[PDB]
């Protein structure tokens, strides 16, 4: 590793990661003359860590 | 011993909103809250619930709602429709009850030892006397018929 | 020309729709609704009511 300066005497690290929703759920399966049904619900998420 | 390593600090989940059926039509109507109620421990919870409330019919509290006590016919007999997604019950004592929509049952709870994102049993039990029709995995439910 | 359709409650044919039997209240209970007209049955077995 090389070498780096700061003009601090101390350093944090946060770190904020996020865990999103995926794009899964296919399509429901439909009839030409029929009414579409609702589509199920995700979940997304957030986190942060310090060092 | 001076680096302290990686440590979660803080986390939220965030849920979608319990879906519906756009075609079937939409119709809800705010309701005083009983004070009677803890409604702490039915808002908890990110994740998506609705649940069916009776309004009392007459009393020092006539108006206000509770959530159904599924073992008590009286409080079976004024069911008066749901609560969807939920709100700040600190800030407000008014909830605004849906008369009229099609939910999917596994949105659906009463108990508060009932887990969520799944159909609970007791709702399926009681489904005709509390005017709900179990058309393909969805509850359908009017209630100003 | 339409005609009304009952649901199978339960068994191994649940959620089946077939064609009301008036004589069978059982079938009179079990009405789901209509079918308006013919939808080619032959290339599709499943019918909007």
């Amino acid at each position: 590793f090389p070498e780096d300066s700061t003009f601090a005497s101390e350093l944090e690290l946060y770190l904020l990661r996020t865990q999103d929703a995926e794009q899964t759920g296919m399509t429901f399966v439909h009839q030409v003359g029929s009414t579409s049904l609702p589509v199920e619900a995700r979940v997304a998420k957030v986190d942060l860590a310090k060092a | 011993d001076k680096i302290q390593l990686f440590r979660t600090i803080g986390r939220v989940q965030y849920w979608e909103r319990v879906p519906r059926l756009h075609a079937y039509g939409v119709f809800a109507l705010p309701f005083p809250m009983d004070p009677d109620v803890e409604w702490g421990n039915w808002f908890a919870g990110p994740h998506p619930k609705a649940f069916l409330v009776s309004v009392h019919p007459s009393g020092p509290k006539a108006g206000h709602v509770y959530p159904t006590d599924l073992s008590d016919p009286d409080s079976v007999a004024n069911v008066i429709g749901m609560v969807l997604d939920g709100h700040d019950y600190e800030a407000d004592h008014n909830v605004t009850v849906t008369l009229r929509a099609a939910v999917p049952i596994e949105y659906v709870q009463q108990g508060i030892e009932a887990p969520p994102l799944q159909p609970d049993p007791a709702v399926l039990n009681a489904a005709p006397q509390l005017k709900l029709k179990v058309i393909k995995g969805h509850y359908f439910f009017d209630y100003t018929r």
